[PDB]
């Protein structure tokens, strides 16, 4: 199958530059022209650049002219989008896409996302939703993870490594008014079986390049020291 | 300049039915069009090319007309997974741009939220804060309203809370709304209490734990 995927996707700071990548795979790569097109702030998408099948013409919107250069390694199936005097309006969802150039676009990668800005980043923490009998009904319990004070967008969160999908939900982030953000994944499964199932929420913060990997296990209660306020 | 109008901007509508998405442009481009179906994070998918030209692996309910400075997609029977933005795109002059969306939504019956709340984990409780998480899954409409209760008193300027886009199965919607507080807060008060209200209920949902 036809597969585009992105690398890159990171803070800069205005004025700065960034190497984008998209490695293709499942058709002839050297048959075709390649682009970048970017989902803007507003949520417009915008073409960026084109470089022709053989890597010998190349294409660009007026407003990266100058600072953005597109390239293609024919031998290795790589696209690239060379970036320098990087300004805020840059900020935005960049997809690697297959161009039937002069036309349309058939098909599009995921996207990695630009942030343009002079704060830090930061990793996340990752605390668990466990379940318990708050979390209960009908015989499904509801799981997830916390994951707190990373900036920038985005956290991607799989479940057991990629094996468990279904029954998941991963909410939009909010920005706090520490300037950080957070979001929550939850999953619903079958209360039956919280004993011998094991469910592991695995977070990545590619701008930051941390990995966390979270057990979410339901606690037990009761402890011999304790009091009651 | 080369510009167009998407039409209706925003659209709902149920399971079978027949919805036309129109696109209309500044000045006649003879058929070079393309049109496009993107569900929020993820990657655009080609509907439709040459204004005319169904895409290959498209389901064929889907397919596009028109010509001059009017073309249309029309969907013959919705599907829950047709839910998302669609975007034309003209590619008869440099630069091809992109329409501005037609939302979509499915309309289905109403279903009431499962409420469920989560105290702090204890490796949080130990860095100094306190996350309290209500969770309200698979409801619809999206209009719910959640209200955090501390020992009975009406909480504000202390949670936020946000909503998924639509879910591409059953169309329902999820929210997930925080409660946040610094440990030492936490420890001086006992009920911690997430209120929903949604048109599905009758009376309001109070999911509630006291801290032990």
């Amino acid at each position: 199958e036809v597969q585009l995927v992105e690398s890159g996707g990171v803070l800069v700071k205005p004025g700065g530059s960034l190497k984008l990548s998209c490695a293709a795979s499942g058709f002839t790569f050297s048959d075709y022209a390649m682009s970048w097109v970017r989902q803007t702030p507003e949520k417009r998408l915008e073409w960026v650049a084109t470089i022709t099948d053989g890597g010998s013409y190349a294409y660009y919107t007026d407003d990266v002219k100058g600072r953005f250069t597109v390239s293609r390694d024919n031998a290795r199936n790589n696209l690239f989008l060379q970036m320098s005097h990087l300004r805020s309006e840059d900020t935005g969802i960049y997809y690697c896409s297959r161009d039937r150039w002069p036309y349309y676009f058939d098909f599009w990668g995921r996207g990695t996302t630009l942030t343009v800005s002079s704060a830090s980043t930061k990793g996340p923490s990752v605390f668990p939703l466990a379940p318990s009998s708050k979390s209960t009904s009908g015989g499904t319990a509801a799981l997830g993870c916390l994951v707190k004070d990373y900036f920038p967008e985005p956290v991607t969160v799989s479940w057991n490594s990629g094996a468990l999908t279904s029954g998941v939900h991963t909410f939009p982030a909010v920005l706090q008014s520490s300037g950080l953000y957070s979001l929550s994944s939850v999953v619903t499964v079958p209360s039956s079986s919280l004993g011998t199932q094991t469910y592991i929420c695995n977070v990545n913060h590619k701008p930051s390049n941390t990995k966390v990997d979270k057990k979410v296990e339901p606690k037990s209660c009761g402890s011999h020291h304790h009091h009651h306020h | 300049d080369i510009q167009m109008t998407q039409s209706p901007t925003s659209l709902s509508v149920s399971v079978g039915e027949t919805v036309t998405i129109t696109c209309r442009i500044s000045e006649n481009i003879y058929s070079n069009l393309a049109w496009y179906q993107q569900k929020e994070g993820k990657s655009p998918q080609l509907l439709v090319y040459a204004a005319t030209k169904l895409a290959d692996g498209v389901p064929s309910r889907f397919s596009g007309s028109g010509s001059g400075t009017q073309y249309s997609l029309k969907i013959n029977s919705l599907q829950s997974e047709d839910f998302g933005n669609y975007y034309c795109q003209h590619f008869w002059t440099t630069p091809r741009t992109f329409g501005g969306g037609t939302k979509v939504e499915i309309k289905r019956t109403v279903a009431a939220p499962s409420v469920f709340i989560f105290p702090p984990s204890d490796e949080q409780l130990k860095s100094g804060t306190a996350s309290v998480v209500c969770l309200l899954n698979n409801f619809y409409p999206r209009e719910a309203k959640v209200q955090w209760k501390v020992d009975n008193a009406l909480q504000s300027g202390n949670s936020q809370e946000s909503v998924t886009e639509q879910d591409s199965k059953d169309s329902t919607y999820s929210l997930s709304s925080t409660l946040t507080l610094s440990k030492a807060d936490y420890e001086k008060h006992k009920v911690y209490a997430c209120e929903v209200t949604h048109q599905g209920l009758s009376s309001p949902v109070t999911k509630s734990f006291n801290r032990g």
